[PDB]
Formats: C-alpha cells, structure tokens, sequence
RNA sequence: CCCGUCGCCGCGCUCUCCCCCCUCCCGGCGC
RNA sequence: UGGGCCACUUUUGGUAAGCAGAACUGGCGCUGCGGGAUGAACCGAACGCCGGGUUAAGGCGCCCGAUGCCGACGCUCAUCA
RNA sequence: CCCCGCGGACGCUACGCCGCGACGAGUAGGAGGGCCGCUGCGGUGAGCCUUGAAGCCUAGGGCGCGGGCCCGGGUGGAGC
C-alpha cells in the first residue's frame, strides 16, 4: 500500500450546466468546441461561466 | 433546426425503443435504426432511406426534397429500383455520391439495400 | 510393453498452514530427493489417470471407463525432490496419496 | 549481387562499423545524386451494336454484410510456420539411435536419418528389425541415445520430403448427408512406392548395423522402466 | 533510519535502474522512458535530451540534478530476491536499515 | 446451421456462482437475494476468511463480452414484427427473443419473418 | 483499388569494376 | 460525535492490580490478511476480481508448506529437564 | 485543371465515442448513480392477451458486480 489522502482526489467543479435548457446546451456545445480547438483562453472562461449557477452569474446593471 | 429538434427528441420520442442495454429508433427513414443525430430520419433538412418494395421484389429509396420542408405531404420523393443486386447498389451509390446528397449515409444505405435484397431472395432448402 | 513413465504421487496442494492454493499441486517423484535431481523433470507432462462409472471416449481406442487429468511439472518445491505441478483442472482432493504419472514427454535429454 | 561484406559476430551486430563498411562498400566513389490494367477492351459483337465494350475486371461486390470488422494492426514479427527456423537438438546427429516415446511404436529404438524441412525428424526402424518404417517423428517426443552408426556415405532419396510423408485423405466426394457409409479406405494402403524406398534405405543401412555386435538385438527390444532404475539417473 | 536502506550506487547500478525501471513524470503522468524524445521534450531546456544524459546528470550530480531527478518517477522495485536477512535492525548490527556504503549495489541487483 | 455472430471472443467470467445472502441457508424467510450485512458484529461484512463473499465492483465483466449470450450474441426482447425490423441492420451481434405473452399464432409470424431477415431467435420453437 | 509486409531504431545488396573459392540447366563427359 | 480502550516511553496516587489519573506517538474502536497453536490492541503488512514471480514477520521431525544440508563450534542429563 | 476506370470500411445516442496515468479498507455519517423493485396518473408503444392476462410451481436456458430481469415447460382462466 501507498500512503496518500484520498479526500481531495475528486475536484468539485461544474463540468456541465445543471440546467436542462436546450438553448444553453446548444451554445455550450458551440463553446465547448471553440475552447477545445482554439488556444484562446477567452473561450475557456466563457465556457466555464456557462456552466455556472444563476447566483454565480449575477445580473449586470446597465450603468 | 436539426440540432434544436434533436435536443427535444433525443430522449423523449414516440419512435424511441429503450430496452435491455440498447436503444433504437423506429422512424421511417432511419437507416441502421439507431437513436443518433446522424441517422435520425426526421430532424434533418435532407434525409435518405431505403425500404422494401410494396411487392415482394425491389428496394424503394426515398429522398427528402428541400422546398416543402414544412409540408410533409410532398416532402419525400421515392423511386423503386428493381434490377440485379449489383445494379441497385451502384444506382443508390450514384444517388448519394454524385448528388452529394448526405454522403455520410452512403454505406449505411448500400448496406441496408443489401440486407433488404437478400431478405427478398428465396430461402433455400 | 513397458512402464514408460516415472511414478510420482500426489502429496497435496501448494499451501501455507491455513491457506491452500489448489491451482498448483505438489508431487513426490520416486527416486528424487534433492532439488538438483528435479531438473530432469522440470517440464515433463504429468497425468492423473483414474476410472469412473460411465464410458468416455478414448483417443486411439474404444470407449472405456479410464479418464485422465493432464498437467505438467512447473518447478521444484523445496530442498528435497518435491516437484510442484500445474494441471488443466485442479486435482480432486481424493487423489492425495495416489499415483501421478510423469511421462518423459517433452524431453531435453 | 555481392555477398554481405559484413560478417556477423553476434546476431544483430556486424563485425565492422559504419565508417569501416563505408570504405569496404566504397560509397566514397559511387555516390548517386539524381535520376494494371483495371479494364480490358473486348470487341463489339454487333452488328450495328458498334462500340467495343470496355469491360472492367475486378467487378464491384453485389452484396454487403450488415457489419464488418476493423483490420488488425501491423505486427513486425510473427512469420508463418513455413519460414520458421528449425532448431535441431545437439544430442541428435544423423546415425544416432532414438527412442520413440509416444506413438504406436512406443518405446521402440529407431535409427535417425536426416531432419526434414518442417523440423520433424525422419527416422527409420530397420523395418526388418523392429517394424518401424520410413516415418516422421517429433524431435521433442524422442530420447537421444549415445549410440551412433556412421551413416555417412548413405544415399537418402531426394523425394523423401514432408509432402511425401503428409497424410492423405479421400472423403468426401459429392456426398453430404452420410447414410450410406464409405466402407473402404479403412485399410490405408502401403503404396508400392513406399515399399521400394524402404527397401532402398534399409538394404544400405542393414549391413552397417550388423557390423557392430548385437546392435540388431538392441534395436529389436523396447525401452521400459522397471521398479529399479529412474530416468534422471540413467545415462542415454 | 529504521524505515530506509540507502547507500552509494555505482555506475552500473544507475544504468540498470534508469534503463529497466525508468519512468518519467510527464504531465503528472507516469510515462515509461521508451524513447529519447520523451526526455528531450521535458528536460531539453537543461541539455538533458536523451537517456545517456539522464544517467550522466544523476551519476555525476550536475547543475540540474534536481530537475533530472524529480523528472524521474520514484522507482518501483520488487521484493529483494533471496530475502533481506532482517528488516527491523540497523545494517551494521546484522539488519537492513541504515547506511550500507557500497552494499546498496548488492541490494539493487536483487531488488530489480 | 445456425446464424453465426460477427465475432466470437472468449467470454471470461470472474465468478459463475451466485452471490447468496448471508444466512439464507439457515432460514426460509431469508431469500437468496443479496442484502448487504449492516451488522456491527457481522463477520461477513468484516470480510473474514472462509465466509460468504460480498459482491463488489471488482467482479465486473469485460466491456467487450458483457451481456453476451453464451453464443456471441446479445439479447433483445421483441413483441411483434415491427420490433423485429429494428434488428435488421444489427443482424450479427444482436438476436431477437419473443416475449412470453405473445400468442402461439402471432409468434409463428415473428419466427418466419426473422428467418428471412437472417435474425437469430433464441426461442424459435416456444408454442409447439 | 486483391489484404497498409507500416513508423522509429539497427543493418545487407544494387544502380562501379575487378578477382578468388564451392558450384551449375551443364557440353560432350574416362572417373 | 461529545461513555472510549490498549501498547512503547515519561509520569501521579496505591503494597499491588487485567486498579485509578495524566503526557507523546501509534493503534483498536471503524480492520480484513500472514505470524504469535488459541486471542479487539503484539510482530509483518493494510484490502477491487485474478495469473506468474519474490518477500516481510515467522518458520522448515510429523501433525503442517518448507533443512530428506553427509550444516559449523561448543554447553547441558533433570527419579517435577 | 486527378482518373483504362467514377471508387474507397466503422464512426459522432457530443447526456456520445476514444486515449493515457494513478488509485481501490471502512463503523457512525454524508453524497452520487441505478436500463434496481412496488402502486397509481398524464403521454406514448397502429404494444401484448381466450391461438390464453395476472398470479403461482419448476433437477429448464441464460444475463447482470448487485439490486434484479428475460426466456422454456406446467397450472391458471381476464386482464397486463
Ligand atoms: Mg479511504
Ligand atoms: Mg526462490
Ligand atoms: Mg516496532
Ligand atoms: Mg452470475
Ligand atoms: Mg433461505
Ligand atoms: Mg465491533
Ligand atoms: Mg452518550
Ligand atoms: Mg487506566
Ligand atoms: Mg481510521
Ligand atoms: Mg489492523
Ligand atoms: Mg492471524
Ligand atoms: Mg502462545
Ligand atoms: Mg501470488
Ligand atoms: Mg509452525
Ligand atoms: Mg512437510
Ligand atoms: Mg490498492
Ligand atoms: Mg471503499
Ligand atoms: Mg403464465
């Protein structure tokens, strides 16, 4: 046996939206391809934000 | 749109058969009869499919036209091919490859045409 | 017209004291009582030949009651003869203390 | 078409290095810088049907199975059995006396002739002596006794290959449902040819056996183990 | 001390360890050192771009020993063939633990 | 004779005997169906030697041969001729079998249809 | 396009010419 | 969850305790496996289902796998060894 | 500006498929998955059934790590 702590093995993060919105699923598909097949880190940030919950996407005031 | 309509019927459809560790789709123009975006016979702007002839001999290949995508009465054209096994296979190959009409179902259509054709051939003793 | 096989005997399976591994068996070959003497047999095919009630088919002969479980010698087991062997199916425990044949099959001599 | 020009000292290693072989092959002076049919045309077969029929060979399949299997990856080894290397035991040398261990001639002592191209040993019992004809045997299922006869200056006929010794068959011509049984060929026929080759080999091997005393009696006997001796102690 | 046995490996011991059980830590994975391009890819910036360079940086402890050593996955050796004659006492008292200076090489031959 | 599968790999089962519930032999009220023993002093739960084995994920069958029938095929339950048609294009890895409720006269038509479609039926003679 | 005998690695021969030693359908053969 | 218990070492009360109370680390509890014949805690080692090889601690008269080595040098006779 | 030819496997339910590396004890307890199971409702299967539903019995054939499930034979007689 090898000594290691297995409590931190599973990283807790969104891998997909918890919503069943098919329109959010569709552009998640679109931005999953872009992040994978481009070196842009902008698409990576946008893709991970599409996964995020509503409280983690607060409304942006116009001002 | 095919991708939008797919997300509606990918798990909730009348043609969906979910059984022991398998899934199938029973819509008319689904070659290989599998629940898939590629092979779904309803959501696509153009679709191809082959069926056994109304009689005991021949293969009917049905091609979806583009003008009446909303009108289902005239949305499909069907032709009956009743020649030898090699001739029909080449004819349906030309009907896909040369027209550039969905050239990803070419071998799915030829394989299905072969399975239908030998099903029509009589059983030997 | 001759015995043509060395007579071993089934002594038991390879085991600890409280754990027994039936997939290999320990054989006591007559006349070998040191590890260096076991090198002759270290690949020879061994057979456990027994009889039963129902006739079974016999290669090159008419069906009879004789059956065999085939195997071969794998290596030596400890300082005094005592080959250990692997059989195509684990030998029955009824065979302990009974005859195992060592066939002089595949030979390096 | 020269020979290797590089002797082997150990397999996979050549005697000479790249520079040494460069001079040997003289690639300093010889340096080189720069430099069907799918269809056949048969005739018309008219008349007024003019235009010779361009007819293609290798025609397209008329049926496709519903599923195909992917092709295998490439292996970079794994030659077929025909072009394997045949390894012969160093204790077995033409003229030695072997002991058959497995077959119908279990325990018989036969004299070993040349080895065949399939690795099988071509042994003979001197058929007059122990009733073992010209017959193949496996190197691994024999015992090499230390008794030899100098069968140098013997003429083994050329047509004594494995194709010659391969088993033949008859069944089954035009018969599929077997209700009338083939009541013949249960007697494998010793062809008149085989009798002649056996006569030729033995007549020029028998006197060489009569030369050394009681070798004929030794070959007539069968090997066996008694309740005494043990094989690991015996010298062969 | 009571948990390790160590010593001073020689050139042959370093050779056999790297060649037989040399696994590299690439992208946090344990990739076997089957080709030189696997080392040149990750240790190329330090001039270590093959197996022989890895042997030389380890045996002759170089300027980039830390990078060459940490690139190597810790060696997974088998149990010592022929026993180990003790496990709980020090080497100089008949045991196994502690520092055997040049006798680690005998252990390595039996360990892998 | 019968319809051969596309490929016939060697099916390897890590365990053939059934996992019987602890103490199911001592009682008739305890059925063979497996129940995980949540007892503080249970020796089966503690995994003592020589005790009843507990099923776990290590016994799982290979992806390749999972659910395969002993003859190269995977089952699919059909109830009429239309459900037969869906197996036309698999035909080499999946075999139909008729549900138990299907009547004698109806399942005759299923058997005849599968024969001309080269579809293997696991129970082709079940009302005769 | 009859079925990738393929990649990395290590080799041999040829697109140069001479020789030597066993040979060979051999040509008749005195071996 | 807020009943704990045990072992090395340190340590308090007690004649002492398989007693009572502390410190450190480990363990048992929550843990199966090899050894100590037997055993919550000792020694080894921690565990998916398997095949081959090798070890740990411990062993190798027989039970019982392995000394059936031509093992080495001594010591010891016990009528409760 | 391919071609004597008119040709060229599978795939990608993207909630899918594929690759590589490491890991696998567990009470109390927490979480995930369940094409595990029961009953009833909305849809759906041009589903099943007196040419035999449910239920039950079974030295019958199997599948799943498992919960369990499918199939054969018997009984049963109206539903699932
Ligand atoms: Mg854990
Ligand atoms: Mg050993
Ligand atoms: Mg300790
Ligand atoms: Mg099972
Ligand atoms: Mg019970
Ligand atoms: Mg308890
Ligand atoms: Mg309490
Ligand atoms: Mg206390
Ligand atoms: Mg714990
Ligand atoms: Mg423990
Ligand atoms: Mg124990
Ligand atoms: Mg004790
Ligand atoms: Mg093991
Ligand atoms: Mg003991
Ligand atoms: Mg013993
Ligand atoms: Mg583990
Ligand atoms: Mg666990
Ligand atoms: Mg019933």
């Amino acid at each position: 046996g090898v000594d290691i702590r297995h409590n931190k093995d599973r990283k807790v993060r969104r891998k997909e939206p918890k919503s069943q919105d098919i329109y959010l699923r569709l552009l998640v598909k679109l931005y999953r391809f872009l992040a994978r097949r481009t070196n842009s880190t902008f698409n990576q940030v946008v893709l991970k934000r599409l996964f995020m919950s509503r409280t983690n996407r607060p409304p942006l005031s116009l001002s | 749109s095919a991708h939008l309509q797919w997300m509606v019927v990918r798990n909730c459809s009348s043609f969906l058969i979910k059984r022991n560790k398998q899934t199938y789709s029973t819509e008319p123009n689904n070659l290989k009869a599998r629940n898939s975006f590629r092979y779904n016979g309803l959501i696509h702007r153009k679709t191809v499919g082959v069926e056994p002839a109304a009689d005991g001999k021949g293969v009917v290949v049905v091609i979806k036209r583009r003008s009446g995508q909303r009108k289902p009465a005239t949305s499909y054209v069907r032709t009956t091919i009743n020649k030898n096994a090699r001739a029909t296979l080449s004819s349906i190959r030309h009907m896909i490859r040369k027209n550039k009409y969905r050239p990803d179902l070419r071998m799915a259509a030829i394989r299905r045409a072969s399975a239908i054709l030998r099903s029509q051939k009589p059983v030997m003793v | 017209s001759g015995r043509l096989w060395s007579k071993a005997i089934f002594a038991g399976y390879k085991r600890g004291l409280r754990n027994q591994r039936e997939h290999t068996a320990l054989l006591k070959i007559e006349g070998v009582y040191a590890r260096d003497e076991t090198e002759f047999y270290l690949g020879k095919r061994c057979a456990y030949v027994y009889k039963a009630k129902n006739n079974t088919v016999t290669p090159g002969g008419k069906p009879n009651k004789t059956r065999v479980i085939w195997g071969k010698v794998t290596r030596a087991h400890g300082n005094s003869g005592m080959v250990r062997a692997k059989f195509r199916s684990n030998l029955p425990a009824k065979a302990i203390g009974h005859r195992i044949r060592v066939m002089l099959y595949p030979s390096r001599i | 078409p020269h020979c290797s020009r590089n002797p082997v000292l150990v397999r996979g290693i050549g005697r000479y290095s790249r520079s040494a072989m460069y001079s040997r092959k003289a690639m300093y002076k010889r340096k080189y810088s720069a430099a069907v049919l799918a269809t056949v045309t048969k005739p018309v077969g008219g008349d007024k049907n003019g235009g010779t029929r361009v007819v293609k060979l290798r025609k397209m399949p008329r049926y496709y199975p519903t599923e195909d299997v992917p092709r295998k990856l490439l292996s970079h080894g794994k030659k077929p059995f025909s072009q394997h290397v045949r390894k012969l035991r160093a204790s077995i040398t033409p003229g030695t006396i072997l002991i058959i261990l497995t077959g119908r001639h279990r325990g018989k002592r036969v004299v070993f002739l040349k080895q065949l191209a399939s690795g099988l040993l071509l042994v003979t019992g001197p058929l007059v002596l122990n009733r073992v004809p010209l017959r193949r045997t496996h190197q691994k299922f024999v015992i090499a006794t230390s008794t030899k006869i100098d069968i140098s200056n013997v003429k083994i006929p050329k047509h004594l290959t494995d194709a010659y010794f391969k088993k033949k068959k008859l069944r089954k011509p035009r018969h599929q449902e077997g209700e009338i049984f083939d009541t013949e060929k249960e007697k494998y026929e010793i062809t008149e040819q085989r009798k002649i080759d056996q006569k030729a080999v033995d007549s020029q091997i028998l006197p060489k056996i009569k030369a050394i005393p009681q070798l004929q009696g030794y070959l007539r006997s069968v090997f066996a183990l008694t309740n005494g001796i043990y094989p690991h102690k015996l010298v062969f | 001390e009571p948990y390790i046995a160590w010593g001073y490996p020689n050139l042959k011991s370093v050779n056999e360890l790297i060649y037989k059980r040399g696994y590299g830590k690439i992208n946090k994975k344990r990739i076997a050192l089957t080709d030189n391009a696997l080392i040149a890819r990750s240790l190329g910036k330090y001039g270590i771009i093959c197996m022989e360079d890895l042997i030389h940086e380890i045996y002759t402890v170089g300027k980039r020993f830390k990078e060459a050593n940490n690139f190597l996955w810790p060696f997974k050796l088998s149990s010592p063939r022929g026993g180990m004659k003790k496990k709980t006492t020090h080497f100089v008292e008949g045991g196994d633990a502690g520092n055997r200076e040049d006798q680690i090489n005998r252990l390595i031959r039996r360990m892998n | 004779a019968a319809l051969r599968p596309l490929v016939k790999p060697k099916i390897v089962k890590k365990r053939t005997k059934k996992f019987i519930r602890h103490q199911s032999d001592r009682y008739v009220k305890i059925k063979r169906n497996w129940r995980k023993p949540r007892g503080i002093d249970n020796r089966v739960r503690r995994r003592f030697k020589g005790q009843i084995l507990m099923p776990n994920i290590g016994y799982g069958s290979n992806k390749k041969t999972k659910h395969m029938l002993p003859s190269g095929f995977r089952k699919f339950l059909v109830h009429n001729v239309k459900e037969l048609e869906v197996l036309l294009m698999c035909n080499k890895s999946y075999c139909a079998e008729i549900a138990h409720n299907v009547s004698s006269k109806n399942r005759k038509a299923i058997v005849e249809r599968a024969a001309q479609l080269a579809i293997r039926v696991t129970n082709p003679n079940a009302r005769l």
